[PDB]
């Protein structure tokens, strides 16, 4: 199958900082590849599809970038609503598979 | 020159039973039923048979016969195996090239084949072409006076024919046959095999041997035979043909005319007298070069096969680029190329087929070479891939490429040009390849061509278009690595897809607006499984060559353990 | 657009289990697929499969014959049969929705969790 | 019995020049060199040659050849075309059958039958069969024996033959030879040729013809022509035998010497003399039919390899092929499956129908033969033998196919469509086997219609609707397309099963189209391919096979037709 | 190609009222069919697209309908804006092609 | 996505045509497809063709050969050529926008007139 990869399972930043968050896949995923933000005691929310496209509900400060394998996500002075763990899923093949999660913290 | 046989028996059963004999120089025979072993010992004296099957001894002058007696000697075959494109003197200055020492200088090969001319009458018919289907050919005597020039080169003191005059005329029969006879007047000793002759026939004959069901019926002088029959108690009546009254005695027993023969004087002095008695040449390169030079001269001198497949594939390739003309960049752009391109590969992969009848035809030639001591079988083998196998699938690839790729519209780069070239190339040949390995050391050509196409079709099935790739389940996807049409399809298809879109209005390569659209080359390419890196493109090529390599040693490994007798 | 789960929080082992998703403000045989999506303990995302509008399904081969999902357009249900049930797959449940130009998985609902245990 | 010929002159260049003799009751015998019109003269005399370039007359007890003369005596052909797969008893049944008349009973043929058996010693072979590639086979002799059989039915009083010996053992010759000379006893005239004989051959004739370049050497008794050639001026030593030293005098140890020569003789004078002396359907049709298909089905369960590995093979790729595409899935990827897997079973038919071109070749001479001889129009033979072997052998694999792969792939899971994928098969393996049937129909070359039975497919498979969109092509090239066989299937296959497929999960194209490029219905797919949506659509490609195995069959008929049975 | 028909060349109505306009193509279209509405001395101004949508900027009294090659327009409760002259387009080959033509007027 | 024409509104029979469309808002080697229609007088429009944002073009096969259509990303301009004119082609030319997704021709031009005359 094709399986995603979060190489940061966790960090650990302050507000203002800017964070970057990266997603690995076993195969050629041609930007079918989407983002969900999940606070504690909730279902996820999306957040991003195509890698760089943005739903409303959301501030302009998430960007999606990437090509083939590579992607990122990039949250420019994060605040403390944007703390929560983070998912990448791909929807180019039918087995849809996510991301192991990577959590943000706060110092 | 003599040659002494003592108590042979050859078992596979026994072709050969219990046989003594001797032949001195002359117009020594061999006759009977077509199931006497005639045939089989003339083989066995030749020493064209399995010796482990043998039984007893073989003697020239009293001496045994060495390991290099049968490059000595000659044998000359029922069916001519000369070259029918080639002129006589061509394939004489073939055999003396082989055959003869390479330190001689050429200009005594060539007296050597004028001499052999001047005695065998060929002067007039020196540089006319022997014959085939598509060339006008010499008189079957003529063919035959060719095939015997051939083992006179090496001037052998024993010479063996089988059924000389079998497929001839009577008057020719009869010309051939005094022909041997004046050269045995010279010194040679001549054994051959006879089929119900006639009495001239029969009266030129020195010394003759008889034999039924493996059992010396008879064995003398000839004259003496039809005496001894007559005091045997038989009794041959006026214009009877002597060798027809033998036939027709053995026909009607077989014992009774052995145990006779045993009792007879002449099995006596016989067994005397065999009593008394008891008490590579050329380099590699020189054989390459030859061979080469004759498969090419037969390649040019058979233009139909050939020019008919260079002319069919011009015609193809204007064909399609008038199809497929001015490919567009729009949802029947993918649908096109790829069936053009699907074309092509299956187009190369069963014109591969012809290949079937390269080293299936010319069996029984390289076997008699190959024993006579011509060749290696590297040589054969190499040579006769460099001649035809190479330029005739070379030559088509580039024309189909020329042709159509600028007709068409595909990628205007010189890179893509030559790697679609490249990989049409590797196509062929490895399709060429399985099929000498499936055609080699056999005779039929149908069963070859019947497993080629069934390959073919199961290959091209797993090529990635039919069927996709990813669907298959694990427990049969592996069997798509072996097809080679898979293979040149994926090249192809990564060198062209690569660079192109094919939704007007819309940029699906920045970002897809709708999950199912397929607007650009490389989703097209990730959805049949092909990958986007430069290694994607040159694995199929890589392993191509492996293919090509392995059918090669496969078919020369088929050629070597081939059973030469 | 509005989803609701529904079903036991409390499974014995190897038995089976069922769940239920009740839909308001659509019609689920009218233009999406309906998925149904677990996250375990130490979070762990699996996607497990759906039913398009026309009936179709398609289920992730991980679950060999255990699942079979169904629906029954008078009320705008589409359930879950996940059986031989063991200790490991507890977790809790989501349904969502996939709608095919897009590709993502828009609306969830809040999700129940489910106990494997005795 | 006397058949006499006077004058004959046939040219095509002449093989007979000029010829006079008469042949009595007794074993008269015809020899010479290759090239000498021995054979050409047996035809003339047998009429089985073209009257036109004959240029003499010939007799039959002073009155002219009439034309039912072909039908009523009999001729043996130099190689057998008895049915190998058959029993000795059936062939004669066959014959029998069709040569004599309908009104006799059964039980009088039968009797017929075993009296030729008696005659000809087969009591112990009448039930074996005569021998093939994959059947054990009895001695040539017996096969001699048979093929003679078939022609004595009738019961004729001249009877010929062309080189009964050769290919045969001199025991077996001359075994032959003595049952001929049995039955001239009886009051049969009998004429062959021979080639280069043996002495008690040359003994057991009554009368002898000599040829060479068309020209008579030598005609009369047999014992004469010795003495005749002794006093021309050539001597024969001891253990020469005869036929052997007249064929050398021929070749020259000239050709008009010798004619002048026999003219001057005795012989010449006392013949041209008796010769001046002298000059001054059987059955219906549905008989036919009923026969013909019934040696045909027998031929055909005789030979079980061919047919049996043919089902076994078709049960195979059905197998491999629902393995392969199992499970057939409305995705992205469902429409290239769908696609590739119809193409292949349309494109399996048209090639696996190539074996329908060795059905009238092989059996060429012997329907010359009969065609000939009187058994049988040319269409019942046509008929019967497509009624017997190309029917079931081409319905079968479709319906296996079928069955197989239908429900394993999961297509539409309808009775309509299941029965209309059936039919579109079997009216493409028909069309393409009558195809085949025109191309090599009235020809003895195999390889030459195989490859243009191939080239012919190729190029049809282009224009089927997968490699390149019929609508891309242009005008001038596009008109092209209405002779492909598998444009017709392929589309009738695709229409027949995309019409109520989805192809995309989550979205609806049917009710309306978000995106214009998804190609996410079947109705989608059709359009972009140039298919129609009405049921017309579907069944015009039938009636356009139709009307192909109609033409293809007529043509087929027309080529056996006025093909040269001379 | 593919040639399209509008039938009414010409309609005559008052206000109020309900006008029916129709177009016929020689092929199938799949819904691939846009309404353009054309004031005199102005650029047609897109209206339908799919045969169904409508584009914002317009009342929820245009209405589109159809199935294959049958396609109607639909102006329920037409006023006096709605006057124009109105064409059918199919986006579905190359050759785009457009309409006759169908001009209302008042009554 | 906001279009303007402008050209001669004159032409001599049988020697040229040339127009141009300057387009502000957006780059035309983005995105979309930017066409060239044309309405006679009797009103009758007519689709001549389009270059994409590729540099890829299509033209109506009725123009065999007599129309040619450019662009200069530089200043945001595509161009017509349509040469050999007769008064026949005398009408009122538009540049247009087809989006391809959606399928429309969403933006127009105000249109310029064109005579072909003597
Ligand atoms: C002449 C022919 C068009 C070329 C070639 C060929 N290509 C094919 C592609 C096929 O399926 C493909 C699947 C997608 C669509 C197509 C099936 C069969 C064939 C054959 C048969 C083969 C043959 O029988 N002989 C050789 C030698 C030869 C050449 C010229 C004159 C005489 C003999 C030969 O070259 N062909
Ligand atoms: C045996 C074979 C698999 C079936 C069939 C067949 N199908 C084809 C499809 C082809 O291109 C297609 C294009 C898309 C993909 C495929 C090209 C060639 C062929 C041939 C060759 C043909 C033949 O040579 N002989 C006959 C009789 C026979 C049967 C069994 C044993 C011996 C003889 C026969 O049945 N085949
Ligand atoms: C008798 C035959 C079947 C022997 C085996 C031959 C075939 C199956 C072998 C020979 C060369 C091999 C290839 C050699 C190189 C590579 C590149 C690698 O990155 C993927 C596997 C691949 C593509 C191999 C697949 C298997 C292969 C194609
Ligand atoms: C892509 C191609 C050129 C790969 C190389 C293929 C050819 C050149 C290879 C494949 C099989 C090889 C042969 C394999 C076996 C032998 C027998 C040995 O006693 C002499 C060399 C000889 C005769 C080899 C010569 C080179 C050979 C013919
Ligand atoms: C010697 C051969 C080529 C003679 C001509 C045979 C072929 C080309 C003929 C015979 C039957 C014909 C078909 C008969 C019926 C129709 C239905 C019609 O609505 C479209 C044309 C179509 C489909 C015809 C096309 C041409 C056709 C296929
Ligand atoms: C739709 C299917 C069954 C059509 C198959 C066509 C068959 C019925 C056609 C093909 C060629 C035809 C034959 C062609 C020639 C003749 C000769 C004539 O004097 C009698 C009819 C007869 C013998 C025809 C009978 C019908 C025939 C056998």
């Amino acid at each position: 199958d094709i399986v995603l990869t979060q190489s940061p399972s966790s960090f650990s930043v302050s507000l203002g900082d800017r964070v970057t968050i990266s997603c690995k896949a076993s195969g050629y995923i041609l930007n079918r590849l989407a983002w969900y933000q999940q606070k504690p005691g909730n279902a996820p929310r999306l957040l991003i599809s195509g890698a760089t496209s943005l739903e409303t509900g959301f501030p302009s400060r998430f960007s999606g970038t990437g090509s083939g394998k590579d992607y990122t996500l990039s949250i420019s002075s994060l605040q403390t609503e944007d703390v929560g763990t983070y998912y990448c899923q791909q929807y180019w093949s039918t087995p849809w598979t996510f991301g192991g999660g990577t959590k943000l913290e706060i110092r | 020159a003599v040659l002494s046989f003592h108590n042979i028996c050859y078992r596979v059963k026994e072709i050969l039973s219990n046989i003594n004999g001797i032949m001195k120089p002359g117009l020594n025979a061999i006759l009977g039923p077509t199931g006497g072993g005639k045939s089989s010992l003339l083989d066995v004296l030749a020493a064209r048979k399995d010796p482990s099957g043998l039984s007893g001894d073989v003697l020239i002058n009293g001496a045994p016969r060495p390991a290099n007696f049968k490059c000595n000697s000659g044998y000359v075959v029922q069916d001519d195996v000369v070259m029918g494109t080639l002129t006589v003197r061509e394939n004489l200055q073939f055999s003396a090239a082989l055959r003869l020492a390479t330190t001689m200088t050429n200009h005594e090969k060539n007296e050597r084949i004028n001499r052999v001319i001047q005695e065998l009458g060929l002067d007039k018919v020196a540089d006319s072409k022997v014959g085939t289907q598509f060339i006008r050919g010499v008189s079957g005597g003529e063919r035959k006076r060719t095939s015997i020039g051939m083992e006179l080169i090496t001037d052998p003191s024993i010479l063996f024919l089988d059924e000389p005059t079998t497929g001839l005329d009577s008057s020719t029969a009869n010309a051939v046959l005094l022909l041997l006879k004046r050269m045995s007047k010279q010194g040679r000793t001549i054994i051959f095999s006879i089929h119900q002759p006639r009495y001239s026939i029969f009266k030129l004959f020195d010394s003759l041997t008889l034999l039924a069901s493996g059992r010396l019926m008879f064995h003398g002088p000839a004259q003496e035979a039809l005496g001894y029959f007559e005091s045997a108690g038989y009794h041959c009546e006026a214009y009877n043909n002597p060798a027809d009254f033998f036939l027709d005695i053995i026909n009607g027993l077989i014992e009774k005319l052995a145990e006779i023969y045993v009792n007879s004087s002449f099995y006596k002095e016989t067994k005397a007298e065999l009593h008394q008695l008891s008490g590579y040449t050329t380099s590699f390169c020189h054989q390459l070069r030859w061979v080469s030079k004759r498969s090419f001269k037969n390649l040019l001198g058979n233009p139909q096969a050939s020019i008919a497949q260079i002319i069919v594939t011009v015609v193809l390739g204007l064909v399609i680029g008038a199809i497929y003309f001015g490919l567009k960049n729009d949802s029947t752009g993918i649908q096109n190329r790829a069936g053009v391109l699907f074309f092509l590969t299956t187009n190369q992969c069963f014109s591969s087929v012809s290949a079937v009848e390269l080293f299936v035809v010319e069996k029984k030639l390289f076997i008699h070479e190959y024993i006579s001591g011509y060749y290696r079988v590297s040589s054969y083998f190499l040579g006769k891939l460099l001649s035809d196998l190479l330029p005739m699938r070379m030559l088509p690839s580039i024309i189909f490429t020329c042709i159509v790729y600028f007709m068409l519209g595909l990628k205007p780069k010189a890179d893509a040009f030559f790697v679609m070239m490249f990989t049409l190339m590797m196509v062929a040949y490895s399709a060429s390849s399985m099929a000498l390995a499936i055609a080699a050391g056999q005779s039929v050509v149908s069963v070859a061509t019947l497993l080629m196409t069934i390959c073919f079709v199961f290959m091209m099935i797993f090529s990635g278009l039919l069927v996709n790739l990813t669907t298959i389940a694990s427990w049969l996807s592996w069997l798509q690595y072996f097809s080679i049409p898979r293979y040149g399809f994926t090249a192809l298809q990564h060198n062209e897809f690569l660079g192109q879109n094919f939704c007007p209005g819309l940029n699906a390569t920045g970002n897809n607006p709708c999950n199912y659209a397929t607007c650009t080359g490389e989703e097209y390419l990730v959805k049949q499984g092909i990958d986007l890196s430069p290694w994607g493109l040159w694995k199929n090529h890589v392993a191509l060559a492996c293919m090509i390599v392995i059918f090669l040693t496969i078919a020369y490994l088929k050629l070597l353990f081939l059973k030469k007798y | 657009v509005q989803l609701q789960e529904s079903g036991p929080g409390l499974v014995k082992p190897s038995q089976s289990l069922s769940l239920t998703c009740t839909v308001t403000g659509f019609s689920i045989t009218s233009d999406y697929a309906w998925n149904w999506i677990r996250q375990f303990p130490g979070k762990k995302l699996e996607w497990m499969g759906y039913i398009n509008f026309d009936g179709g399904t398609t289920y992730n081969p991980s679950l060999r014959g255990r699942i079979s999902i169904t629906r029954d357009t008078s009320k705008n249900q589409f359930f879950l049969q996940l059986r031989s049930v063991t200790p490991e797959d507890t977790a809790t449940y989501y349904c969502a929705t996939f709608y095919g130009a897009k590709g993502t998985l828009d609306y969830w609902g809040q999700g129940t969790s489910v106990t494997v245990s005795s």
